[PDB]
RNA sequence: UCUAGAAAGGUAUGUCUAAAGU
RNA sequence: UUUAUCAUUGAACUAUAAUUGUUCAUUGAAGUCAUUGAUGCAAACUCCUUGGUCACACACACAUACGGCGCGGAAGGCGUG
């Protein structure tokens, strides 16, 4: 017989014909999924420390820090604790989600655009693409959503938009900056812009 | 009959072959002409005819010779001769593409970046490619793509973590149009130190001596005094972060949000 | 300060004209009255936001008409109102004269 | 080091083998399963080599030093028609009494899983 | 006991390299529980000449069969 | 029969990147599609590493399970289920 | 079997006059049907008449360039059509039971008590219990709606995709008894 | 010649039916 | 220290070769990148990870060479229940 020792649930005879069949069951991978997720911030959040090897202090040394000063240490209560760390797991997660992708909007009229950042029509990963695009043997997947799917084709040429100011463009976004340091800004700017 | 005869005595060929060959500084023509030939053969594989192969080699090597600002054709020309099977002409189509711009070009060195990020499997060789590619096109407006991809590579080989700390420190110092990701990676990471040894990470111990009173080797209670170090290095980089918040915003409110094109487009056009 | 309360499962037939009369001269002379209508349908979305002086006003107004019968309902008269790295920069304007004008050519 | 006259290659889970093989290369890693075949899992395996040009050092006549050539290889399998022996180098990173401690937790932790997954079911 | 998964690589063109050193391209046909294979019109890419109009090759002898056609 | 921890591993790794190094001296790289029981692999968009050096590219191919020498999964799988030693599998059928 | 060399000794020695009861002539044409549903839901058993490969591949030769039997023909042609006749009846039955579900009893005095609701603006009130009726008759396909796969006799639905279809169209099942209606519909216009 | 009663499940899949407010 | 493709021909050309050797060109096969590389040799500096940073003591021992006569911990050997 198989298990799956992800799903928790056996399986008759093992046959080829039955196990890959289960292994792109879609609760099967939910399940899976789950669990790379819970392992990977799992050992993320475990920080283990170095252990302790406390040698006896000097003479000399002792003189010189007992003469130095002695510093106030901060500490916070639990609930602002507990706000504070809800903040830096949101703000970590959201490092590492995030991705400059500037220039893929800013090449999007160039002449051989569709052949490079379309990334379904590209050599390389072309036919991949494609192929993973998945059965969606549900009726309803598809019946979901009701917009365009703008599917920019490889065979487009430079004719098509000669003129790109007077399609309407859209000017490029201005630059982020950090929430924390938004007070450092300079108040005015210098010249007078309008809208 | 196969592909490449069944395509000559198509009558489309002569049509778009004598088009291109009449008016050769029209570049719709040329890429109408290539997307035929392309369409002509439509499993692209190894096993296409070669007399094929090689008609649209000439193809493109043509055009890139009378076009030769043409920034995505090279890739495509490159990425084209890459699933053909052999990356030893891919090396050479970028680097004449780079040289046709002379270095410069931001988007060549990206893909070419993240092509040979696959393919040069010899790591010192991969790091002078990407001091080359700091070296000309870094200082770029919109080059945070090149230097988060830099960064990736840096932390994913190396196990040493000062050439992170290193190239991070010149991240922020350079003007780019979204620093604030490259200061977020570097708050996070002052944030995340552990003790007092690897404050020499940032600089040297001599410097934090004497620049910021702080001494490294003072031992005695070290929670206090890492927590006073934490807020000094992140004072001063608060005042690095408000030089080049200055001079982004300066550049962006003046000069960079009027610029729409960026892109060669075509002789025929005009720009505003 | 501006205190909004947000009424909310009002019935269709009730305007923002009876949405000011079931709000001001009662317990205030509130400032605005404004339900939500569809935006192409024209039919209340059965939410709407008042906009009260005081703010002792409005919660004098939250705790009696919290289910108030409203034209056939009752209108669920919360208060409307009273974490990422990343915003946009927002500056100030140099208020244009001759020298801060980016059009003078003269 | 020491190890255990009676230990087979069962009860080496977790020690830093350093398996040879029919090259004359050696895979430093950390093992962590094998099979009937004699085909290991070995963890953060260095795959070291002897080149053919420094091979002349260890032909028979201070010491000798070879630069052998570390490559780094996370979470090899190994195929075991290749392997020719295998000998301990390091100990693992627990003890044998926290090898224990954490034995018990674990069968303690995945008896209280199936008792929790049962009285689920059957509510 | 376990039949091999060619059932894309079937009807198509496929170049596997024999025994280390040789390499032989050839119209993919059959194939066995053991990985030897039979393929029509056998053209040992080397100036190459053409082995015959079948072959089979024992699988003992292929490392790997890269696949030509678009599979 | 029964497979065992390795080639049940292997089998895990369908989908991701593996790193594998032939018997004959070659070492391709790419997609793992589908493997089998007797280690008998595909590979998708992979780089092929002739013996001296050469690099190539090529879009499918089929390595014999017997010419493996070694095959490099990702980092992850440490942390696979069939690594852990106190297993309680519920009931049979 | 387990060893690689016993399932290949088992091949090879299933490989190494031509007529009688010994041998199908029924696979010998080809496509046996109890060999097409050997594993799935309909299976029928075994085949009773052994299948052999040297036997085939000289049905392959004579067929190529010698002659035809047609009493093996006639033999697959009178196994084929009563299988075929057999899951004609099954059809029916299945649409059969469709009709038995689609007359049931209380279902019917429920339709007709919302048909007696059916009964200018007379016209309007009727039509709207009448779509009211054609939203109960849809109510009870809502309980249902199946069709018929009218080749297998299977059931199968509309409001479901084409790729689930897709996938029902590719089964043991299905392709089989595809390739017994195409056979068949070969020897009946060959025949007359 | 020595007494033939074939399973009953598992996983994958869609659809119906349904349960929620502020 | 040591390497950086061959051919067909032209002009000349030492020359058993598939004009090899030599300078320049055409055409032709395929053609990992690297030459700041590769291989050999030696040193210096910096940075990581690991542990009893334990207790008693600042002391005159030893031919049978050395009280192995403090509390522990890690690993192995051997014996008993
Ligand atoms: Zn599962
Ligand atoms: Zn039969
Ligand atoms: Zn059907």
């Amino acid at each position: 017989r198989y298990y799956c020792e992800y799903c928790h649930s056996y399986l008759t005879h093992d046959t080829l014909s039955v196990r890959k069949s289960h292994l792109v069951g879609k609760n099967h991978l939910r399940i899976t999924a789950d669990y790379y997720r819970n392992k990977a911030r799992d050992i993320i959040n475990k920080h283990n420390h170095k252990r302790r090897h406390i040698g006896k202090r000097g003479r000399k040394e002792r003189e010189n820090s007992s003469q130095n000063e002695t510093l106030k240490v901060t500490c916070l209560s639990n609930k602002e604790k507990r706000h504070i760390m809800h903040v830096k797991k949101m703000n970590q997660k959201e490092l590492a989600q995030t991705s400059i992708d500037t220039l893929k909007l800013l090449y999007d009229g160039s002449p051989g655009y569709s052949k490079v950042f379309v990334d379904a029509n590209r050599f390389d990963i072309g036919d991949l693409v494609k192929a993973s695009k998945l059965p969606q043997r549900a009726n309803e997947k598809s019946a979901h959503h009701s917009f365009k799917q703008t599917s920019r084709s490889r065979d487009e040429t430079c004719e098509s938009n000669p003129f790109p100011r007077l399609n309407n463009p859209k000017k490029l976004e201005p630059p982020k900056i950090l929430s924390q340091w938004s007070n450092t800004i300079p108040k005015t700017s210098i010249f007078y812009s309008v809208d | 009959m196969d592909k490449y005869t069944a395509l000559i005595h198509d009558e489309n060929f002569s049509t778009l072959t004598l088009n291109v060959s009449r008016y050769p500084k029209s570049l719709a023509y040329w890429e109408k002409l290539l997307n035929y030939i392309v369409k002509a053969s439509a499993p692209i594989c190894k096993s296409t005819e070669p007399q094929l192969l090689k008609l649209i080699r000439c193809t493109y090597s043509s055009m890139l010779n009378e076009f030769p600002y043409l920034e995505n054709y090279y890739i495509d020309f490159a990425l084209l001769e890459y699933k053909l099977g052999n990356v030893s002409m891919s090396h050479k189509i970028f680097q004449r593409g780079l040289q046709a711009f002379n270095q410069r070009s931001l988007l060549l060195w990206t893909s070419y970046l993240k092509f040979c990020n696959n393919v040069i499997s010899h790591q010192k060789q991969l790091f002078k490619k990407y001091e080359t590619a700091e070296e000309y096109v870094g200082l770029h407006f919109f080059s945070g793509e090149f230097w988060d991809l830099y960064l990736e590579q840096i932390s994913s080989r190396c196990t040493s973590s000062k050439k992170y700390w290193n190239v991070l420190r010149k991240i922020l110092e350079i003007p780019l149009h979204s620093f604030s990701k490259f200061y977020a990676l570097w708050l996070q990471r002052i944030d995340d130190i552990m003790d007092l040894k690897q404050l020499s990470q940032l600089t040297s111990k001599d410097e934090l001596l004497k620049k910021l009173k702080i001494d490294i080797n003072y031992s005695g209670r070290k929670g206090p005094y890492l927590q006073d170090a934490k807020k000094k290095l992140k004072k001063i980089t608060k005042e690095m972060y408000m030089v080049v918040q200055y001079q982004v915003l300066e550049i962006y409110s003046i000069f960079e949000s009027k610029i729409y094109i960026n892109y060669y487009t075509s002789p025929e056009t005009l720009v505003s | 300060n501006n205190c909004s309360i947000f009424v909310g499962d009002l019935a269709p037939n009730v305007t923002e004209s009876q949405l000011f009369e079931l709000f001001i001269n009662r317990y205030a002379s509130t400032s605005h009255a404004k339900i939500v209508h569809d935006q192409v349908t024209g039919m209340s979305k059965g939410y709407g936001f008042v906009k009260f002086t005081n703010s002792d006003e409005q919660q004098l107004a939250l705790s009696e008409m919290q289910g108030v019968f409203l034209n056939g309902r009752a209108i669920k008269v919360g208060p409307t109102s009273g974490m990422s790295q990343f915003i946009y920069p927002v500056q100030q304007q140099p208020s244009l004269n001759h020298f801060t004008d980016p059009n003078n050519t003269t | 080091i020491q190890v255990a006259h009676s230990s087979r290659l069962a009860n080496l889970i977790d020690y830093k083998l350093r398996v040879l093989t029919q090259d004359g290369r050696v895979y430093i890693g950390q093992l962590m399963a094998f099979d009937k075949h004699m085909n290991l899992v070995l963890n953060e395996c260095i795959e070291e080599r002897v080149p053919k040009t420094q091979l002349d050092k260890l032909r028979p006549r201070t010491t000798l030093n070879i630069k052998v050539e570390k490559r780094v290889l996370g979470l090899t399998i190994l195929r075991g028609e290749q392997i020719l022996s295998t000998v301990v180098e390091d100990k693992p990173l627990l003890s044998k009494k926290e090898r224990l401690v954490r034995d018990k937790k674990e069968k303690k932790q995945a008896q209280k899983q199936t008792k929790l997954r049962k009285e689920k079911e059957k509510k | 006991v376990s039949t091999p998964e060619l059932k894309k690589y079937m009807d198509k063109k496929i170049l596997l390299n024999i025994n280390g050193s040789r390499k032989v391209a050839g119209i993919l046909r059959g194939y066995d529980i053991f990985l030897n294979v039979v393929l029509d019109d056998a053209m040992e890419i080397n100036n190459n000449h053409q082995l015959g109009l079948q072959t089979v090759i024992r699988g003992n002898s292929i490392i790997s069969l890269e696949a030509l056609d678009a599979i | 029969t029964m497979n065992g921890i390795p080639v049940k591993l292997l089998n895990e790794a369908q989908g991701h990147i593996v790193s594998l190094e032939l018997t004959t001296g070659a070492t391709y790289r790419g997609k793992l599609v589908e493997s089998e029981d007797s280690m008998n692999v595909q590979l998708r968009d992979v780089i092929a590493t002739e013996p001296q050096g050469a690099v190539t590219h090529m879009d499918q191919i089929f390595v014999r399970g017997s010419q493996i020498k070694f095959i490099v999964v990702p980092d992850l799988l440490k942390n696979a289920p069939l690594f852990k030693k106190n297993s309680s599998r519920p009931m049979p059928p | 079997m387990s060893t690689p060399a016993a399932e290949q000794r088992k091949l090879v020695e299933q490989l190494m006059g031509l007529h009688d009861p010994k041998i199908c002539k029924s696979y010998l044409v080809g496509e046996c049907p109890y060999d097409l549903f050997q594993g799935t839901k309909q299976s029928l058993g075994k085949c009773p008449q052994m299948h052999l490969t040297k036997h085939k591949i000289q049905y392959e030769r004579e067929v190529k360039q010698g002659k035809t039997f047609p009493e093996f023909e006639r033999e697959y042609l009178a196994i084929l059509s009563r299988f075929v006749n057999e899951c004609n009846g099954q059809i029916s039955v299945a649409l059969q039971n469709l009709k038995h579900t689609a007359e049931e009893r209380m279902k019917i005095q429920q339709v007709t008590e919302e048909l007696d609701v059916l009964d200018l603006i007379s016209k309007r009130k009727e039509v709207a219990k009448r779509v009211r009726n054609i939203t109960e008759n849809v109510g009870q396909s809502a309980q249902q709606k199946l069709q018929v796969c009218e080749v297998c006799g299977a059931y199968l639905s509309r409001l479901d995709t084409d790729r689930r279809l897709a996938d029902h169209f590719l089964g043991k099942i299905h392709l089989g008894y595809v390739k017994m209606r195409e056979d068949y519909d070969r020897l009946m216009k060959n025949n007359r």
